């Protein structure tokens, strides 16, 4: 039930990662960074600091609150 | 989206 990354628990943190974040993927880095998410560099691939859940492939429509909870229930974050 | 490890 622990935090998996506490150095991005900061929301501004999770922003900062968003460096070069690619146009296709549609959803801003003020939305996933909300929703517990952060830029591991790669493609579209975000993960959460508190679950660890990774996610990618990010589609026009997806909500990053709604995939988050949906793929991760067990996370603290979105619960 | 989808999760992956
Ligand atoms: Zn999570």
């Amino acid at each position: 039930g622990h935090m998996r990354n506490p150095a991005m628990y900061s929301e501004e943190a999770r922003l900062k990662s968003f460096q070069n974040w690619p146009d296709y993927a549609h959803l801003t880095p003020r939305e996933l960074a909300s929703a517990g998410l952060y830029y591991t560099g790669i493609g579209d691939q975000v993960q959460c600091f508190a679950c660890g859940g990774k996610l990618k492939n990010w589609e026009p429509g997806d909500r990053a609150w709604s995939e988050h909870r949906r793929h991760f229930p067990n996370c603290f974050f979105v619960l | 989206a989808x999760p992956f490890y």
